[PDB]
């Protein structure tokens, strides 16, 4: 997760 | 009403655990959002009261809730925050929606076994039971046809006397 | 004044309780047909028992739909028990048999009446309140409270939940 731009899915 | 901290964690932790169980939907909600690490300083601008699963867990574990509506409120704060910041089309928004559906199916029975009307978040229109001090939704428990000249009494307290 | 249930709804709900009585061997045998005083040699039966009742009659009434609400069925059951307790001596096998059937009925009837939206299944008696919404009759002792005034008349919990859920 951490699915919030900066990161992926 | 103030419950024992252990009574609340035994009752409520299964509902929190149901959320942790959701893979991958819960992964963005397990730690507090770090805007530096994720590259979104505008988080601070949109979200005034951050909340996440780890914080909720620490609060159950350290006994920082006196009654379960506080816990429900923190859960919804976390959901409303993710729904606010993230676009409807994003995976995180959809993930959040998934966790809220799961929470709503779990919470009603659990709050009922704790002597409450339901587990849903509705108004701030509450009524305190005059015997045990549990707070219920006015919309759940009050009726045109029933007058309580000496104050509302929940069904649990009524069966006791 | 009153609730009328569908005849089929009542027989589905209540027939299992009647069948529990029929299941009692030998205690139910004296209760399966109407007492025939000629055949049994007790002419004094109709002098003592003014309203006879038995399991077959109760069954015909469920089957032909002659009950509008379940307290009528409960009343007929207790009529049958009170009749046997009245006519027969405390010492007799039939009295003891009757007591056995009443014990069985009381364990069965509570849940069944509850699923029909009533307070409990214990014999209605004189101390009832009729719900002003649906017409069901409940025990005052089961449903009324020192703490509550009913400005528009009593309303049962079932009718209250129906209103409450359809606010949402
Ligand atoms: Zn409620
Ligand atoms: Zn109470
Ligand atoms: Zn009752
Ligand atoms: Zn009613």
């Amino acid at each position: 997760g951490l699915g919030k731009g900066g990161a992926k899915a | 009403k103030i419950f024992k901290p252990e009574e609340l964690r035994q009752a409520l932790m299964p509902t929190l655990e149901a959320l942790y169980r959701q893979d991958p939907e819960s992964l963005p909600f397990r730690q507090p959002v770090d805007p530096q690490l994720l590259g979104i300083p505008d988080y601070f601008d949109i979200v005034k009261s951050p909340m996440d699963l780890s914080t909720i867990k620490r609060k159950l574990d350290t006994g920082q809730y006196q009654e379960p509506w506080q816990y429900v409120d923190d859960i919804w704060l976390m959901f409303n925050n993710a729904w606010l910041y993230n676009r409807k089309t994003s995976r995180v928004y959809k993930y959040c929606s998934k966790l809220s559906e799961v929470f709503e199916q779990e919470i009603d029975p659990v709050m009922q076994s704790l002597g409450y009307c339901c587990g849903r978040k509705l108004g701030e229109l509450f009524v305190e039971c005059t015997e045990c001090g549990r707070k219920m939704h006015q919309i759940c428990v009050l009726h045109h046809e029933i007058i309580w000249p000496a104050g509302f009494v929940c069904d649990g307290c009524l069966k006791k006397s």
